[PDB]
């Protein structure tokens, strides 16, 4: 008889794919994008 | 392992239900309760045979 | 004034360098390649290349 | 490591974890977090040196008192034992307070340059001129508590405030020497009222509603407890010796123990109980007896006070005041 | 208002539930053998996937590699099927003086080559077969896991000295020894051989004495009781009394112990049906652990393990002290203290006090008696 | 008669611990809908002034002109 809000399984499914990030999953993927389009290389050329 | 080579299998299954395995756990509640009964024990014929000894 | 504290193991130095090796270790093991397919452009003395064969 | 004792260990367990085990605790085991402080002394000055106070000196006097002698005559005893405890203090080597980081007796004052007088390079004071025998107490105390760990100075910001909250006193927006204050009058509030209890005699003579509010004053009762009167009897006297100690910290430290309350995530759990209420008496409570502290990762059991030797003579005034 | 009888059916209650609690808490989740969690452990070999399904495996000695041929180095994976299983079998130490390359049948092999494991020639099938591992053709070993042994706390010993003299009550409360003593007492010359003890005696006070020994060792008989010394029944229900009031105490603490033990186990059936849990969710069930963690977040210092070094000296120097369980490496000691302060109370009394201890329960023996 | 030492939960005895975990996650969503928004800011983004440029863009934050 939980008396706390339980949290179904696919919620919690859900929200583990936002939590088990890592910091390379974040760096990398989003590091590519950004100095591919970015003040460096394409951006930084075009506005320059 | 074979002749001239070793190897690692891994199998390629889904696994539906967790694999179970049965680890003892150590608590000292249940040796707790024993001396309790055997204390209990020790006190109920101490009280039976100081009736005897006052009544017989 | 006069503590005397005995030395703690945690603070000294002997498992940076070995783990850096190790991890060197780990990249330089995805290095192994097979025989066939393989072509290296040698220097004109027939000396390897530096960062040829990396 | 650098900062905790390793004797102390097995009280500050019994004191601060008890909630886990849910055994009752012993006061003598929170007594024991004194350790962590020196020697709390007394200075009585004199017209020429200070002296030690001392259980002996004391029960002296005590004695004194109690003869209702002459003034001729008492002050003449009193300085006769002063002058022993004197030379008692100078053959141990002078009062505790000489070795002490912090506090410190200065000897006799240097001559600087052309005022040293060849070898004598001190200038004793003017009280060396008065003979011994006249040695007399000029009124003069000096406390000394040591609380090198314990002392309300060095405890802080936020300890303070926090004390001032779990005792409900005026703790926001002000220093914490005047929240020591709020605290100590707090301390003598009760102590007053425990001397009024044991006048109107003892807490027997209380209701259950009286002593029921004293407990809450004392911060050892919450309202969702409803404990026996024995229970509650027993608790007071704890505190109360505890108090007698006067000092601050183990008090919190033994009333925080009776405020650790769970909240269960499920509605079965947990079940009712099958046992009886807790219930005690004030015969439980042993503090006529001294209990060493118990060594790290080797504690030792309980001895109810009645097992020990001549225990219904010790006791005699518990039992007359229960059994009427 | 609780006698002493009742309390081992409050223990059986107890045992019940630890019982309950202990058979759940005893399983446990083992790893994890789902491929889709670690496929990309294979995923990040150094050398890509050989989905291999057609053609041999062979080693032959090192040197020159048949054109056509794959190398299989070690680190080298490959997804197969056998005897109906799909696998993944990743190579590692490979022999000195020999490689591994899967040959293809459009390959033709060198010399010296061994067929380690083959595919059958399968072209139209859609779902291949793979391969069929004989006994000899591979030794597959399966780890030993030998399960030590369970661990058991030490039971404390209890000295019942009273059971012996339970038993003595049992056989002296018999009918039959009293008829005895009722008939020999009236009529003991039946017993003796009076005859023969009168027929070789030849002083008859001999004989008579003999029966007046046989007469009070009789009466000494009958009139001895079931112990051999005079309990103080004061001091035993003292002692029962107290004991009675740590038992109850110990008790209730058991009780308050045991919520947490059917909390934990309550908690773990959800984590065997499969159920994941949050760490919070979790340790909400874990109410006295909750409460001090919450408040080591509010003071804000996530350090650890110095405080563990000195409350419990005997991992001071052990990293993994964590990972281990050495309560029962310190147990506490079973030394009653009682003892010491009986000594402490002998050193500081003198003899003549002993004596006239002994003189007082002496004198309060004679007046229960009057 | 109840076990000691528990009670039923309270206002002040705070958010559960599934609670927390919701309060701890909300960083880690918001993470997702932040970071294109950020590569987004950045691309289509325009400079403010040039050679030619007689104007720059003026913000007035208090209407105050
Ligand atoms: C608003 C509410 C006002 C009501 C009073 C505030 C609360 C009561 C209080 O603060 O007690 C007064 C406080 C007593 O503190 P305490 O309770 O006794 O604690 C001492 C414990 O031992 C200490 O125990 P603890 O260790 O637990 O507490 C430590 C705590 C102790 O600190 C505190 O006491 C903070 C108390 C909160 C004060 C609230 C301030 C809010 C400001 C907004 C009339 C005033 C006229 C003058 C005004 C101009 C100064 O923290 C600190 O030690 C750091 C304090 C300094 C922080 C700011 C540092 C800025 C550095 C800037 C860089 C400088 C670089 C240059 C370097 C040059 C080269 C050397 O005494 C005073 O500060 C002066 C009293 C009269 C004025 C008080 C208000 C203004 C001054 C503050
Ligand atoms: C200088 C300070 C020297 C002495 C410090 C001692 C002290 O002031 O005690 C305050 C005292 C704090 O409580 P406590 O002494 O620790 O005892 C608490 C009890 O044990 C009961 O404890 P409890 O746990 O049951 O809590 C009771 C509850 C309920 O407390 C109540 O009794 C009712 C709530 C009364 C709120 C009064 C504050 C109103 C603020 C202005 C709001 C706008 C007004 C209208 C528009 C203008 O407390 C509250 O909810 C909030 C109380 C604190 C409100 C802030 C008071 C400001 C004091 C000024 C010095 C600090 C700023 C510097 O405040 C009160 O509780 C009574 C009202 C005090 C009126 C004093 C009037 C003089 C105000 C001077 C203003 C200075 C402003 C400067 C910055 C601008
Ligand atoms: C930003 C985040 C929020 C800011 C809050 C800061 C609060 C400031 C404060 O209260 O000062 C008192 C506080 C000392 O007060 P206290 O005597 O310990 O008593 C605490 C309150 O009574 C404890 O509060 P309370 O339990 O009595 O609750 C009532 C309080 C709480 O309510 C509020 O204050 C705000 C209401 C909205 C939030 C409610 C959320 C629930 O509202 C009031 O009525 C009094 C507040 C005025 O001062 C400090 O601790 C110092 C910190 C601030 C200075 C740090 C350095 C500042 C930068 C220096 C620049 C120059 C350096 C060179
Ligand atoms: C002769 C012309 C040049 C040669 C031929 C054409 C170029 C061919 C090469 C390939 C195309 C290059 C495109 C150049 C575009 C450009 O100029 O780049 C710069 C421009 C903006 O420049 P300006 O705003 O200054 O004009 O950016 C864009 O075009 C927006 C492209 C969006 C790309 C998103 C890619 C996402 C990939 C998935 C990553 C997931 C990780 C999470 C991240 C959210
Ligand atoms: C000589 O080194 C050059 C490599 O430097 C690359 C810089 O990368 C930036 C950070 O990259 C990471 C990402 C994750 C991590 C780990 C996996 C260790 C993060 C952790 C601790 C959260 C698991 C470490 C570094
Ligand atoms: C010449 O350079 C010497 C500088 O020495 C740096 C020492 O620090 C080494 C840190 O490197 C790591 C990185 C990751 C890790 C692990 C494997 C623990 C990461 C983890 C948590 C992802 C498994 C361990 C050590
Ligand atoms: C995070 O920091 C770790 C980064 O380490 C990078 C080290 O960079 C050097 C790797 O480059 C090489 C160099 C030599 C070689 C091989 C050529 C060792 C020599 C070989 C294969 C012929 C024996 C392979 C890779």
């Amino acid at each position: 008889a939980p008396l706390y809000p339980v949290l179904s399984q696919a919620s919690l499914y859900k929200r583990h794919f936002f939590k088990n990030i890592k910091l390379f999953h974040v760096v990398f993927y989003v590091g590519a994008p950004c100095v591919t389009f970015g003040t460096a290389a394409w951006s930084g050329s075009n506005r320059n | 392992l074979m002749n001239g080579l070793k190897m690692r299998m891994f199998s390629l299954a889904r696994q539906q239900a967790p694999k179970i395995v049965h680890k003892p756990v150590l608590s000292p509640i249940p040796e707790h309760l024993r001396l309790v009964k055997n204390v209990a024990q020790v006190q109920i014929d101490m009280l039976k045979l100081l009736n005897a000894q006052a009544a017989k | 004034a006069a503590p005397a504290e005995k030395p703690d193991p945690a603070l000294d130095a002997t498992k940076a360098l070995p783990k850096a090796l190790e991890e060197v270790e780990f990249f330089q093991s995805y290095a192994v390649r097979r025989k066939t397919g393989f072509h290296l452009f040698n220097r004109a003395t027939g000396s390897p290349t530096i960062v040829g064969p990396m | 490591h650098r900062l905790m004792l390793d004797e102390v260990t097995e009280s500050y367990k019994e004191i601060f974890y008890s909630h886990y085990t849910g055994q009752l605790r012993d006061v003598r085991k929170c007594a024991h977090l004194r350790l962590y402080d020196g020697t709390s002394t007394v200075l009585l000055l004199t017209n020429k040196e200070p002296v030690e106070l001392t259980s002996e000196l004391l029960q002296k006097w005590n004695a004194i008192k109690a003869a209702k002698l002459s003034p001729e005559e008492e002050k003449k005893a009193r300085n006769e034992a002063l002058i022993e405890a004197y030379k008692e203090q100078e053959l141990h080597g002078g009062p505790h307070v000489k070795h002490m980081q912090g506090y410190g007796i200065p000897a006799d004052t240097p001559l600087l340059g052309e005022n040293a007088k060849g070898d004598q390079y001190t200038q004793p004071p003017e009280s060396a001129s008065i003979p011994l025998e006249q040695l007399e107490w000029t009124g003069d105390t000096v406390f000394i508590p040591a609380e090198y760990r314990t002392e309300m100075e060095d405890w802080g910001r936020e300890l303070t405030k926090l004390a001032n909250q779990f005792l409900l006193l005026p703790w926001r927006f002000v220093s914490n020497a005047w929240n020591q204050r709020r605290l100590v009058s707090w301390f003598e509030e009760i102590l007053q009222e425990d001397a009024l209890i044991a006048k109107e005699g003892g807490v027997q003579a209380l209701s259950d509603d009286e002593l029921k509010v004293a407990l809450l004053d004392r911060a050892v009762i919450r309202c969702d407890e409803e404990l026996t009167r024995g229970d509650m009897e027993a608790r007071y006297k704890e505190i109360s010796w505890l108090m007698s100690l006067r000092n601050p910290f183990i008090v919190l430290a033994w009333q925080t123990g009776y405020y650790r309350s769970t909240y269960s995530p499920e509605d079965d759990l947990p079940e009712a109980s099958i046992l009886p209420k807790l219930n005690r008496t004030v015969l439980d409570v042993d503090v006529h007896n001294e209990l060493a502290p118990d060594h790290p990762e080797k504690p030792l059991p309980r001895v109810h006070p009645a097992l020990y030797p001549n225990s219904h003579l010790a006791l005699a005034k518990e039992v007359a005041v229960l059994a009427k | 208002d609780v006698p002493i009888e009742k309390i081992p059916e409050h223990a059986n209650v107890l045992l019940k539930k630890i019982d309950a609690c202990l058979e759940i808490l005893s399983k446990d989740i083992g790893e994890v053998t789902d491929a889709e969690a670690h496929e990309m452990y294979f995923e990040t070999s150094k050398f890509q996937i050989l989905h291999i399904y057609t053609g041999c495996v062979a080693s032959f000695p090192e040197g020159d590699v048949p054109p056509g041929a794959v190398e299989c180095l070690p680190g080298q994976v490959i997804r197969t099927k056998v005897n109906g299983e799909d696998v993944m079998l990743e190579i590692d130490e490979v022999d000195p003086g020999y490689q591994v390359c899967w040959f293809k049948p459009d390959v033709p092999l060198p010399e010296n080559a061994e067929i380690l494991w083959s595919y059958p020639y399968e072209p139209t099938a859609a779902l291949p077969t793979g391969t069929t591992w004989e006994e000899g053709q591979a030794n597959v070993l399966i780890p030993a896991e030998p399960t030590p042994e369970a661990a058991v706390w030490p039971p404390t010993p209890v000295t019942n000295v009273y059971a012996p003299m339970a038993e003595k009550l049992a056989l002296k409360s018999n009918p039959e020894l009293k008829v005895l003593f009722k008939e020999a007492l009236l009529q003991p010359a039946k017993l003796l051989p009076l005859d023969v003890d009168y027929q070789c005696s030849h002083d008859r006070e001999v004989v008579e004495a003999k029966r007046d020994r046989y007469l009070t060792a009789l009466v000494e008989a009958e009139q001895a009781p079931p112990l051999p010394f005079t309990p103080d029944v004061l001091q035993l229900q003292l002692e029962h009394n107290v004991l009675k009031g740590e038992l109850i105490d110990r008790l209730r603490a058991l009780e308050y112990t045991i919520v947490t033990e059917q909390l934990q186990a309550r908690l773990h059936e959800r984590r065997l049906r499969g159920d994941v849990i949050d760490e919070w969710e979790e340790l909400d069930y874990h109410p006295l652990v909750r409460d001090d963690t919450y408040l080591a977040i509010d003071f804000g210092d996530p350090t650890f393990g110095r405080y563990i070094w000195k409350l419990f000296p005997h991992t001071d120097g052990d990293e993994e002290c964590m990972f281990k369980d050495t309560r029962l490496d310190v147990l506490p000691p079973q030394v009653n203290p009682l003892n010491a302060i009986l000594a402490q109370h002998t050193a500081q009394t003198p003899v003549h006090r002993s004596l006239e201890k002994r003189l007082w329960t002496e004198v309060r023996a004679t007046a229960v008696s009057e | 008669v109840p076990v000691a030492n528990f009670r039923p939960k309270k206002p002040w005895d705070g958010p559960w611990g599934i609670q927390i975990s919701q309060k701890k996650d909300r960083p880690f969503i918001a993470m997702w809908i932040l970071f294109p928004l950020l590569l987004v800011d950045h691309l289509t983004r325009e400079y403010y002034a040039y050679w030619h440029s007689s104007k720059v863009p003026v913000t007035d934050v208090f209407g105050d002109f």
